[PDB]
């Protein structure tokens, strides 16, 4: 089941500790491997007492729809582990972020949605978990050591992020107004005016395929094409020691930039490497992240290199003829 | 699965010596490593988590160190309180598993 | 405040099933895993077995698998262990432990006062 990018599920040992800011891209990913972040999000917004993800680390969280084709890859980046890593910020949830039906809101301490114009977060505090419909946190004597698995966290949508190349607000055009074309039945998304109405349907689910082009919001298709392109850059390798664990960011500099350490194929035609010289000791290696590569899409006449694209569930109001 | 391995099995020493247990992993288990003490009659207690975190209440003599297979627990100044067994376990398995122990006795 | 209260020690002989329990209180008894560790006399401490604040992750020692069952019943604060096919290995000084995550990863926070089984004919 997926697996771990670096590290191996926490165990983690008291509900009191901090959570560090570390500073190398490696670090980063192993306490995404641990869902660190996730832990942190609660801890901050919903003023909660401890981690989530107990042994499990970010390979056993819960999906919705459950048959989730990303998790398979350990490397494609869900919206929170951009969030770590600085690519996107997912809100706090407000009153007027609508919850959408269908999930199993039920134990959850932490649920993730990408929206029309960006991605929320919903978060209980200590000793409580959401109720079946999501609405309302409530005590869960389950929840209470602090140490929580994996399953409490809940990702919905078959969502995948990466780093963008950028577009002029030009291209942004073009494409939103196709997606206009081509919904022309939405009135608002997520609360976002969409289309020009002046007569909308009650808020309803809408299962649709988007994409994040760095702009004010998503643009949503029905027909597109995808390309899994294979793109070398430093973030495709994280570097290891077998044992100690993430290396540092000294460390991890040094091996990209300086053909100092070693590691596997891919990245010594990268960076550089070395053998015949380690007797036992132990030095930094470097191996590449599993995923099919950067995507591409194709949509509108138009191919972009978008910030994050999936298919998930978002709040559509329809018109009324 | 993990078979822990303590030295010495014994050990004697007179109060306010420094006491150096040292217990040993087949395996690497990073710091999922706790010690314990166990007095006779009395049931076992927890002074050192993570390899070497003092449990709460714990006096500050007692310390803990090492990450991998070599571990080691030791006592600054040995106290009259302070004579009984101790043991590591690990928990990097599910399994988890307690070492053989080290009696500490008096010099005398 | 936090304490555990082991009950249903006594003589039992080879074959026979004895079953063990432990009444917690002082805490959110359903939050944490808890663990059943042992000691037989002249030797060193073992641990049984395991299980998850839900019951649904339960862990065993290889010298009892199959035998020793483990249950909690989170309605009434009591931790069980079922023996069966009891032997003079067995015999033991038998101590519940409180942990302190979701599951019993092996942290023996808080521990009973213990229960003696003795299995001789
Ligand atoms: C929840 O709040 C914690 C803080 O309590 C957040 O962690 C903090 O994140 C900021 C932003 O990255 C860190 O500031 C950074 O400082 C370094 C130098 O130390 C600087 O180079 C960076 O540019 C940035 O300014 C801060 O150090 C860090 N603190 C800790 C203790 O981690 C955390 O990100 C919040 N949760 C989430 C999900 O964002
Ligand atoms: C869990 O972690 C907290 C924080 O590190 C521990 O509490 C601190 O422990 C030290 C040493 O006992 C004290 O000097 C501090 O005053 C404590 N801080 C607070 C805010 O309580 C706590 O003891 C740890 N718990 C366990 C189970 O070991």
């Amino acid at each position: 089941d997926s697996g771990p990018i670096i590290c191996a599920g926490p165990i983690h040992s008291n509900k009191s500790a901090g959570i560090p800011h570390l500073l190398g891209y490696s670090e980063k990913i192993c306490q995404i491997d641990r869902l660190i972040h996730v832990s942190s999000w609660l801890r901050n917004h919903s003023q909660f007492q401890g981690y989530v993800g107990q042994r499990g680390g970010r390979s056993q969280v819960s999906y919705y729809p459950a048959e989730n084709s990303y998790s398979r890859w350990s490397g494609l980046l869900s919206p929170c582990d951009a969030d770590w890593l600085g690519m996107l910020v997912v809100k706090k949830a407000r009153e007027s972020d609508m919850i959408v039906p269908g999930p199993s809101y039920k134990g959850k301490v932490f649920f993730e949605r990408p929206t029309f114009d960006g991605y929320v977060g919903w978060g209980c505090g200590s000793g409580k978990s959401r109720t079946e419909s999501g609405e309302l946190c409530s005590s869960d004597s389950g929840t209470s050591s602090g140490l929580l698995p994996s399953d409490r966290v809940l990702w919905i949508g078959d969502v995948a992020c990466q780093l963008m190349t950028p577009i002029p607000e030009e291209t942004f055009l073009e494409l939103k107004s196709f997606s206009q074309s081509e919904f022309p039945d939405i009135c608002k998304i997520d609360g976002i005016v969409f289309n020009q109405c002046e007569g909308e349907s009650l808020p309803q689910p809408f299962d649709v395929a988007w994409m994040d082009v760095g702009h004010s919001h998503k643009i949503i298709m029905r027909e597109h094409k995808t390309k899994w392109v294979q793109e070398s850059s430093s973030k495709d390798f994280v570097c290891y020691k077998e044992g100690t664990g993430p290396c540092s960011e000294s460390e991890e500099k040094a091996c990209k930039t300086s053909g100092s350490c070693r590691g596997d194929m891919q990245f010594c035609k990268v960076a550089g490497c070395e053998h015949g010289e380690e007797t036992s000791e132990a030095k930094c290696r470097c191996s590449l992240v599993h995923k099919p590569g950067e995507v591409v899409v194709s949509y509108g006449g138009m191919r972009v290199r978008p910030k994050c694209y999936g298919f998930s569930r978002m709040m559509a109001t329809l018109h009324h003829h | 699965d993990i078979q822990m391995t303590q030295s010495p099995s014994s050990l004697s020493a007179s109060i306010g010596d420094r006491v150096t247990i040292t217990c040993r992993a087949s395996r690497h288990i990073t710091n999922h490593l706790n010690w314990y003490q166990h007095k006779p009659g009395r049931a076992p207690k927890l002074l050192i988590y993570e390899a070497s975190n003092l449990q709460a209440g714990v006096p500050s003599r007692f310390s803990g160190s090492g990450s991998g297979t070599d571990f080691t627990f030791t006592i600054s100044s040995l106290q009259p309180e302070d004579f009984a067994t101790y043991y590591c376990q690990q928990y990097d398995n599910l399994p988890p598993a307690f070492g053989g122990g080290t009696k500490v006795d008096i010099k005398r | 405040q936090v304490q555990l209260v082991e009950s249903g020690g006594g003589v039992v002989q080879p074959g026979r099933s004895l079953r063990l329990s432990c009444a917690a209180s002082g805490f959110t008894f359903s939050g944490f895993g808890m663990h059943w560790v042992r000691q037989a006399p002249g030797k060193g401490l073992e641990w049984v077995a395991l299980i998850s604040y839900d019951g649904s992750d339960t862990y065993y020692s290889d010298s009892v698998k199959g035998r020793f069952t483990i249950s909690r019943d989170n309605s009434k604060n009591t931790l069980y262990l079922q023996l069966k096919s009891l032997r003079p290995d067995d015999t033991a000084v038998y101590y519940c432990v409180g942990d302190r995550d979701y599951f019993g990863s092996g942290f023996f926070d808080h521990w009973g006062q213990g229960t003696l089984v003795t299995v001789s004919s």
